[PDB]
Protein backbone atom coordinates (compact mmCIF):
# COMPACT_ATOMS: atom_id res chain seq x y z
CA UNK A 1 0.00 0.00 0.00
CA UNK A 2 1.11 3.64 0.35
CA UNK A 3 -0.60 5.18 3.40
CA UNK A 4 1.06 2.45 5.50
CA UNK A 5 4.59 3.34 4.34
CA UNK A 6 4.12 7.07 5.05
CA UNK A 7 2.43 6.54 8.45
CA UNK A 8 5.34 4.74 10.15
CA UNK A 9 7.65 6.95 8.05
CA UNK A 10 7.01 9.85 10.46
CA UNK A 11 7.47 7.56 13.49
CA UNK A 12 11.01 6.47 12.51
CA UNK A 13 11.85 10.11 11.72
CA UNK A 14 10.95 11.36 15.23
CA UNK A 15 12.90 8.58 17.01
CA UNK A 16 16.07 8.99 14.91
CA UNK A 17 16.47 12.62 16.05
CA UNK A 18 15.48 13.32 19.68
CA UNK A 19 17.24 10.16 20.91
CA UNK A 20 20.43 12.17 21.52
CA UNK A 21 20.53 12.45 17.71
CA UNK A 22 21.47 8.76 17.39
CA UNK B 1 7.46 24.81 33.95
CA UNK B 2 11.06 23.82 33.12
CA UNK B 3 12.41 20.46 31.89
CA UNK B 4 9.95 19.05 29.33
CA UNK B 5 9.50 18.62 25.56
CA UNK B 6 6.70 20.16 23.46
CA UNK B 7 5.71 18.58 20.11
CA UNK B 8 3.19 20.76 18.24
CA UNK B 9 0.58 18.69 16.38
CA UNK B 10 0.02 19.29 12.64
CA UNK B 11 3.39 18.02 11.34
CA UNK B 12 1.97 14.48 10.99
CA UNK B 13 -0.77 15.57 8.56
CA UNK B 14 1.19 18.26 6.68
CA UNK B 15 3.90 15.67 5.94
CA UNK B 16 1.33 13.00 4.98
CA UNK B 17 -0.19 15.38 2.41
CA UNK B 18 3.18 16.03 0.75
CA UNK B 19 4.08 12.32 0.76
CA UNK B 20 0.77 11.74 -1.06
CA UNK B 21 0.81 14.23 -3.98
CA UNK B 22 4.54 13.51 -4.49
CA UNK B 23 3.89 9.77 -4.96
CA UNK B 24 0.73 10.59 -6.97
CA UNK B 25 1.61 13.50 -9.28
CA UNK B 26 5.25 12.35 -9.53
CA UNK B 27 6.80 15.80 -10.05
CA UNK B 28 10.06 16.20 -11.98
CA UNK B 29 11.78 17.75 -8.94
CA UNK B 30 10.68 17.21 -5.32
CA UNK B 31 12.86 20.10 -4.10
CA UNK B 32 11.28 22.77 -6.31
CA UNK B 33 7.94 20.99 -5.82
CA UNK B 34 8.19 21.22 -2.01
CA UNK B 35 8.48 25.00 -2.49
CA UNK B 36 5.39 25.25 -4.74
CA UNK B 37 3.30 23.08 -2.37
CA UNK B 38 4.04 24.59 1.07
CA UNK B 39 4.13 28.12 -0.41
CA UNK B 40 0.62 27.50 -1.79
CA UNK B 41 -0.46 25.97 1.54
CA UNK B 42 -0.27 29.48 3.03
CA UNK B 43 -3.32 30.49 0.96
CA UNK B 44 -5.11 27.19 1.64
CA UNK B 45 -5.54 27.36 5.43
CA UNK B 46 -7.59 30.33 6.71
CA UNK C 1 10.14 -7.03 -7.99
CA UNK C 2 6.81 -7.71 -9.74
CA UNK C 3 4.78 -4.64 -10.76
CA UNK C 4 6.69 -1.62 -12.10
CA UNK C 5 7.35 1.29 -9.71
CA UNK C 6 7.64 1.21 -5.90
CA UNK C 7 8.32 3.57 -2.96
CA UNK C 8 11.37 5.51 -4.20
CA UNK C 9 14.10 6.00 -1.57
CA UNK C 10 15.56 9.45 -0.78
CA UNK C 11 12.32 10.95 0.58
CA UNK C 12 12.88 9.50 4.07
CA UNK C 13 16.18 11.40 4.47
CA UNK C 14 14.78 14.68 3.11
CA UNK C 15 11.90 14.52 5.61
CA UNK C 16 14.02 13.51 8.62
CA UNK C 17 16.32 16.47 7.85
CA UNK C 18 13.32 18.82 8.05
CA UNK C 19 11.71 17.22 11.13
CA UNK C 20 15.12 17.76 12.78
CA UNK C 21 15.88 21.47 12.17
CA UNK C 22 12.15 22.19 12.56
CA UNK C 23 12.20 20.76 16.11
CA UNK C 24 15.51 22.53 16.85
CA UNK C 25 14.93 25.97 15.29
CA UNK C 26 11.33 25.81 16.67
CA UNK C 27 10.28 28.57 14.25
CA UNK C 28 6.94 30.33 14.83
CA UNK C 29 5.90 29.33 11.28
CA UNK C 30 6.60 25.87 9.83
CA UNK C 31 4.92 26.75 6.51
CA UNK C 32 7.19 29.77 5.97
CA UNK C 33 10.17 27.74 7.24
CA UNK C 34 9.49 24.88 4.81
CA UNK C 35 9.27 27.33 1.89
CA UNK C 36 12.41 29.19 3.01
CA UNK C 37 14.34 25.94 3.66
CA UNK C 38 13.53 23.88 0.54
CA UNK C 39 13.77 26.99 -1.68
CA UNK C 40 17.25 27.63 -0.25
CA UNK C 41 18.17 23.96 -0.81
CA UNK C 42 18.17 24.28 -4.63
CA UNK C 43 20.57 27.23 -4.21
CA UNK C 44 22.83 25.14 -1.95
CA UNK C 45 23.73 22.20 -4.20
CA UNK C 46 24.10 24.78 -7.00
Amino acid sequence: LLIETASSLVKNAIQLSIEQLV
Amino acid sequence: HMGHIQIPPGLTELLQGYTVEVLRQQPPDLVDFAVEYFTRLREARR
